């Protein structure tokens, strides 16, 4: 990539076309001002992966971004297309969990490990294809190959490097082919034709001799090439934007069959258009899986907070004291695994502790109701956590039970749940089960 | 590649200049730097000298002990040692070429410094042969002498075949040792060899056969 | 200055498990754009060759099983798979802002290949009293592991004063480790005993292996 | 600690509610009972449920607040069926009020 | 010898250059840093690099430390491609070789002399927290840096007692009407220099500048004091660098010192110089290593207590700024001097309506309060109450500068 050649263009201005790269620092205005583009960078499959919601009716995500200017740009991208939805089924994309790429070039068994507990049939990411090579053998050790995870990745798939690879049937795009360079020249000619034609209303310097002032006219070009349309080249209707953007609305759809690229179908304008010859899946199918399998393990953090919480330390064989009501029938207990804190700091104990009080049989009784399984855990601060500020990052930040939950970390909360805005906001709320002041 | 040499005995507070051969490339486009490895598995690293010379490093041991110098035709920098003493008994080697690049690369096979005050000696070799014969160990008795390094070798250097070779415990500071190979009972109760009880630091090759006490 | 600790320092393994090599540093060593170490490997029969920069950058053609990684102060390596080619001597060096400290240095052990090896034993000759020395040879390879427990025993006495030890590297060919060993007396107890014999224990052997011999 | 930070008239206390804030609600109790604290401000329940339980200890206005407890999930959990209306069947036969006896 | 490189494109003062130089007193000298060129009426930055190539041709060189008596970025981001390409590490202490606005390189080794524009913000808040004024608008332009500078700004006022509650921000990548819009006692503001006088045109259209409103802009835009354009209004306060006793015998001093600190740390701990170059492209096979080369030493040095630490912004962490105020003859004039987060006192002049005052102690209508030493010294709807410094009775008993804050009925 001929990086100077292209900076020297911006002290004199020069409306500047490119032809190959489809490298995200090239989009940014303050410095890169007049440089178009052929080719949008890989940021437009984000996009194509906005236009794959409602193809099948998918509605689940968990993506990992490349700590890079390139997966960040992207990732904001589809972050502004995942704002919609303003009527007037709400089955749309709702998981949405984002973890991260670029250290995994040694170990992604951390990210993988947690990718593999929640509910996940989903697409993630593209990546460098050495660290996917490295991936398609980590997740196939951990078996996410299989036959309901739905896998789809992008454009540097498509390199050599990444065949120790992707279990068969795996979708891949073609967005824009265009390598043909006669149609690579003679489109851009016929765009700057068309900007001449309207550049003809009526002088830049010498190139670098003393005179350093910037050629006004470049600047004042680039909105004439701000309306240079060019509706018939040889790639179609030629279109721009701000920042490069050729806006082909237009795609290509294959999947892998023995490591062969399969079409699925294609993309025109506003129609996917499937040519369905053959439907395949990473464990072999032919259907087309979606959504995942709700599970059934609940894991409830709490703080100690009689009467609703009576955490009690257990006997010697880890079991509660056989206590009795007023009536003689026994207090449900639940050995509750505690954190650290049989006193201030870090204790060397960890130990399951007991659990009475209301919540406990409430509980219980909503075990019993909703009919599903059970966890326990008690939160390590021991607060119910405030929007605290991050140090040197300007970020305010939850603690508490709401530093374990908002973070993922965590299943539903019974609580002594004081009701704010705010909670509110980041915490979807059931109906006051007990009303307090 | 590197081949580091000019070693041998030399005496508490004795002098030695060890010699590093470059073997294969330009000399003077990098950085050099010296290391000892002791036998106790310790990195004794020894100096820095650069591509002219300029920049000349020595530790703080090394500082008012040990030379170093250019033979910038011959390429063959050289370390001049002095004031030695008994914790420089080491093998030494050399550390080169990363191209600026402030690391170093390039380590070699070396050469073997003792440092101690014993007087050197040629051994005393006798030979470990049985005789049934059910159980046969071709051996020899290497004894009261001095310098390691030992390299005993068995059929004037055609037979590996596992050879175990000793360390020292000093009596009189005349170290002894042993050596021993089995070759099986099947073909030699009678087939007589050789064996090669060479130490170079006593400079010494002797030649002592293997012949049996008993049938 | 930073130090480097490493371990486990006798590290023994399986083949086809993903091996890890720890080090632990004092201080962290590392930015946001690169780090100053140096990982690498030889056979202690080997020069040393470099293998991993920087925190995990690969030299020339090392087999890329190793996978090393770690920033701040913690380092490992990823040996997976293992090969039996793997006993190696090693360490990194420390080089930020003070190219001087090396590590601690840990060494290679493989479990695979457990064994009771052959025993031979044989008291001295009659021209090996000419030296005054006495040695009752020992020899032993296929075992694992290496370090094991050599006795000896004159006539049901306990000799363990003036045992000479040899342990070797374990066989590439093989992963079993080789000993030989002597039995140091003078020449005036040999010709009163008859019966030497060594005893050794391993991981196949619950009992120790004795081999008697009569002089 | 969020409601008296957004009030600006309640900034002048919010100092010295600085000064002497605690970790849990065992210091505030133990305290008062030391007399170094003179006032708490908690949730109505469980000062009722101490000061019945516990002597030498009385609460002396009314609610400040007017507040309610639920149940905590992530965004678009499909278990957000049916809890508020198990909340209703509990409101139903009194089962809270069974609680409340014990 | 070390060869190292400076020229000032427009001086004509190499007295001072040879006092900068003033070779005697240097006891502790590494191999010899020899320093010689001359200067250039050349604005040509493609001459520039081949002055580069000749300099390697000269095959002293290794680093330069120069400047221009120009206010031109263009050549900070030529330096950002170039330089901060091949190996150079490059400090600059004059206009545009010192002001850095568009980047810098992540595998970079010069360096440009100023204050982080979110370290003037800050000086302004310490400043305006002096004079208990509070911005009520906010008018910007594009430029490299905002988006973080009003978050920083904005999150700085969330922490804080008394802030800035305002009208939020006016991006200018209807002028009149926009400028129209926002309305404040005192206007926090940001523009290009160039700009400025078209901005300033469209102010004075507005109105805006004869509110009796005072304008603050940062040091990067407020270039040069010997030329200030007639739109530009009066009473504009801002803060910048020293520009009064900071010259060329200090400045080259400077970054002779720095560059000889980092080489006998270089070659000295580690004993080892780098090689200096010979091509401007061919010399790649050995500049390749991004490696040991790229400097530790760098970021932390100081001499004869005066300190250079530099985070990755291309500013320095220890500045030393004075605020300057543009009077009505298009003359900036120094009033206050900024040392590190502290100020002075000798030209407070905060500035009818304007009445004095007087009142007595008397419970509870009257200050029962000190002045909290850190977090905003009034600190919330407590007007600053002065009091005069009863001192001894020989010296002057100053009015006001000893305060509290008046709450009451």
């Amino acid at each position: 990539t001929p990086t100077p050649v292209s900076y020297t263009a911006g002290f004199y201005r020069i409306p500047v076309l490119g032809l190959t790269t489809r490298m995200s620092i090239y989009s940014d205005k303050s410095i890169h001002l007049s440089f178009l583009r052929t080719v949008p960078p890989y940021s437009h499959q984000s996009s194509v992966w906005f236009e794959m919601m409602r193809v099948y009716n998918w509605n689940h995500i968990i993506l990992l971004v490349s700590d890079d200017h390139e997966g960040r740009a992207a990732q904001k991208r589809l972050e502004t297309l995942l704002e919609e939805r303003e009527s007037k089924n709400k089955r749309g994309p709702k998981a949405e969990k984002v973890l991260q790429f670029d250290p995994g070039t040694k170990n992604v068994t951390a990210l993988l490990m947690e990718a593999r507990e929640l509910e996940a049939r989903v697409i993630i990411l593209s990546a460098s294809e050495d660290d996917a090579a490295t991936v398609y053998r980590a997740a196939a050790m951990l078996d996410m190959t299989g036959s309901g995870y739905v896998w789809l990745v992008g454009e540097r798939e498509i390199s050599g490097n990444a065949l120790r690879y992707a279990p068969d049937g795996i979708i891949g795009l073609q967005l824009i082919n265009g390598k043909n360079e006669s149609a690579h020249i003679s489109d851009a000619v016929g765009v700057v034709a068309q900007a001449v034609h309207e550049l003809l209303e009526k002088d830049p310097p010498r190139g670098c001799v003393g005179n350093t002032n910037i050629w006004k006219t470049g600047p004042l070009f680039k909105r004439v090439l701000m309306s240079s349309k060019y509706a018939d080249g040889v790639t179609g209707r030629v279109e721009f934007n701000e920042d490069g953007d050729r806006k082909f609305a237009q795609y290509s759809i294959m999947n892998l069959q023995n490591r062969k690229l399969v079409q699925v179908g294609i993309y025109n304008g506003t129609h996917v258009i499937p040519n369905d010859r053959k439907i395949i899946w990473p464990g072999g199918e032919t259907e087309k899986p979606r959504g995942y399998q709700m599970s059934t393990r609940l894991k409830i953090v709490t703080i100690h907070q009689e009467p609703f919480v009576y955490v009690k330390p257990t006997m010697s064989d880890g079991t509660c004291k056989e206590e009795f009501t007023v009536n003689g029938d026994p207090v449900k207990k639940v050995i509750c695994t505690g954190p650290n804190d049989t006193s201030p700091g870090s204790p060397r104990h960890t130990v399951p502790q007991c659990c009475y009080g209301f919540c406990i049989d409430l509980l219980i009784k909503l075990a019993r109701t909703m009919q599903f399984t059970y966890e326990v855990h008690l939160v390590a601060d021991g607060k119910f956590g405030t929007q605290e500020r991050v140090q040197n990052s300007n970020k305010k930040e939850w603690n508490g039970m709401m530093g374990e939950l908002l973070s993922g970390q965590a299943d539903m909360i019974v609580a002594p749940l004081t009701i704010n805005n705010e909670r509110a906001q980041y915490i979807e709320f059931s109906k006051p089960f007990k009303y307090q002041g | 590649k590197l081949q580091e040499s000019g070693g041998g005995s030399v005496k508490l507070g004795g002098s030695l200049k060890l010699s590093c051969v470059v073997s294969g490339f330009t000399f003077s486009t990098y950085y050099m730097s010296w290391v000892r490895q002791t036998p106790e598995k310790r990195l004794e690293l020894v100096a820095v000298i650069n591509s002219n010379g300029g920049n000349t490093y020595y530790p703080d041991n090394v500082k008012g002990r040990f030379t170093i110098s250019r033979d910038n035709a011959e390429n063959t920098l050289y370390l001049q040692m002095s004031s030695l003493k008994s914790e420089d008994t080491a093998l030494y080697y050399c550390a080169r070429r990363d191209y600026d690049g402030f690391a170093m690369d390039y380590w070699g096979q070396g050469t073997s410094v003792t440092v101690s005050s014993a007087k050197t000696t040629p051994p005393s070799v006798y030979p470990l042969a049985p005789g049934t014969n059910s159980m046969v160990t071709l051996g020899c008795l290497v004894k009261g002498y001095f310098p390691e390094p030992v390299t005993v070798t068995w059929n004037s250097g055609s037979l590996s075949s596992g050879v175990h070779t000793f360390p020292a415990v000093l009596q009189s500071d005349l170290y002894t040792l042993s050596s021993s190979v089995t070759v099986p009972s099947s073909t030699w109760p009678s087939e007589t060899v050789t064996c090669n009880v060479a130490h170079p630091a006593s400079s010494t090759k002797v030649d002592k056969k293997i012949v049996p006490r008993d049938c | 200055d930073i130090q480097l600790t490493q371990s486990p320092a006798s590290l023994a393994v399986s083949l086809g498990q993903r091996a890890t090599i720890s080090c632990r540093a004092s201080q962290s060593v590392s930015t946001s754009r690169y780090s100053y170490m140096h990982w690498y490997q030889h056979k202690p029969g080997q020069p040393p060759k470099l293998l991993i920069k920087y925190a995990s950058n690969l030299e020339s053609g090392v087999p890329a099983r190793f996978s090393g990684s770690g920033s701040g102060t913690d380092f490992t390596l990823n040996i997976h798979p293992v090969e039996e080619e793997d006993t190696a001597t090693y360490y990194c060096q420390h080089s930020w802002e003070n190219p001087y400290t090396f590590g601690g240095g840990t060494k290679l052990e493989i479990k695979r290949a457990d064994a009771a090896p052959t025993v031979s034993i044989f008291p001295p000759s009659s021209e090996q009293l000419t030296s005054g020395g006495a040695s009752v040879v020992c020899f032993l390879n296929n075992f694992y592991p290496k370090d094991i427990n050599v006795k000896w025993k004159i006539d049901g006495s306990e000799r363990q004063n003036g045992v000479l030890n040899s342990w070797t590297d374990q066989d590439s060919k093989d992963s079993t480790y080789s000993m030989s060993s002597t039995l140091t007396l003078t020449k005036d107890e040999y010709e009163r005993h008859n019966s030497y014999t060594c005893e050794a224990t391993h991981k196949t052997s619950t009992s120790p292996i004795v081999k008697s011999f009569n002089r | 600690d969020i409601y008296f930070r957004r009030q600006v008239e309640l900034s002048t206390m919010y100092r010295h509610m600085e000064k002497h804030n605690y970790e849990s609600a065992a210091e505030a109790i133990q305290a008062v009972r030391d007399n170094k604290l003179h006032a708490f401000i908690w949730d109505s329940a469980v000062l009722e449920f101490e000061a019945s339980q516990k002597c030498d200890l009385v609460t002396t206005g009314e609610l400040f607040f007017r507040s309610g407890f639920g149940i905590g999930m992530r965004k678009d959990s499909p278990w957000k069926q049916q809890v508020s209306l198990s909340i209703l069947k509990s409101h139903e036969n009194g089962f809270m009020e069974d609680l409340d006896k014990t | 010898s070390i060869g190292i490189a400076v020229i000032l494109v427009g001086t004509s003062d190499e007295v001072a250059i040879k006092d900068a130089h003033e070779k005697d007193d240097f006891h502790h000298l590494s191999v010899v840093p020899r320093v010689e060129l001359v200067a250039m009426n050349e604005t040509d930055p493609k001459s520039i690099i081949t002055r580069i190539c000749d300099l390697m041709s000269d095959r002293k060189i290794q680093g330069v430390v120069f400047a221009d008596d120009t206010d031109q970025e263009a050549i900070a981001q030529i330096l950002d491609f170039i330089s901060a390409q091949t190996l150079t590490p490059i400090l600059g202490i004059h206009g545009g070789s010192s002001m850095i606005m568009a980047d810098k390189d992540e595998s970079s080794m010069f360096f440009q002399f100023g204050p982080s524009i979110e370290q003037q913000a800050s000086v302004m808040l310490n400043i305006m927290e002096e004079y208990d004024w509070y911005i009520f608008s906010i008018v910007t332009t594009y430029f490299p840096g905002y988006q973080d500078f009003v978050n920083k700004i904005r999150s700085t006022i969330e922490n804080s007692f008394v802030g800035w509650e305002l009208e939020e921000v006016l991006l200018l990548d209807k002028i009149q009407n926009q400028l129209k819009k926002l309305q404040s006692p005192i206007i926090l503001l940001y523009c290009t220099k160039e700009e400025a006088t078209y901005i300033f045109e469209v102010a004075n259209s507005v109105g805006l500048t004869g509110y009796g409103y005072t304008w603050i802009v940062p040091s990067l835009v407020a270039g040069d004091t010997d030329t200030v354009p007639s739109e530009f209004p009066t009473g504009l306060i801002s803060v910048s660098y020293d520009e009064w006793d900071y010259g060329l015998p200090a400045r080259v001093r400077d970054g002779i010192a720095i560059i000889t600190t980092a080489a006998s740390d270089m070659l000295s701990e580690h004993s080892f110089i780098p090689e200096p170059k010979s091509s401007c492209y061919n010399t790649h096979e050995k500049r390749i290593y991004q490696s040991n080369m790229l400097n530790r030493y760098l970021i932390n040095v100081t001499f004869e207590g005066r300190d250079l630490s530099f985070s990755e912004d291309g500013y320095q962490m220890h500045p030393k700024l004075v605020i300057i105020l543009l009077n009505k003859e298009r003359k900036w004039e120094r009033v206050g001097k900024w040392k590190d987060k502290s100020l002075q006192m000798k030209y407070y002049v905060w500035p009818d309506d304007h009445l004095s005052i007087v009142t007595l102690e008397e419970a509870p209508f009257v200050i029962v309060e000190s002045v909290d030493p850190l977090s905003g010294t009034c600190m919330r709807n407590t007007v600053p109450c002065q009091k005069r410094i009863i001192s001894e009775n020989k010296t002057d008993e100053e009015p006001g500068y000893i305060k509290k804050c008046c709450k009451g009925f």
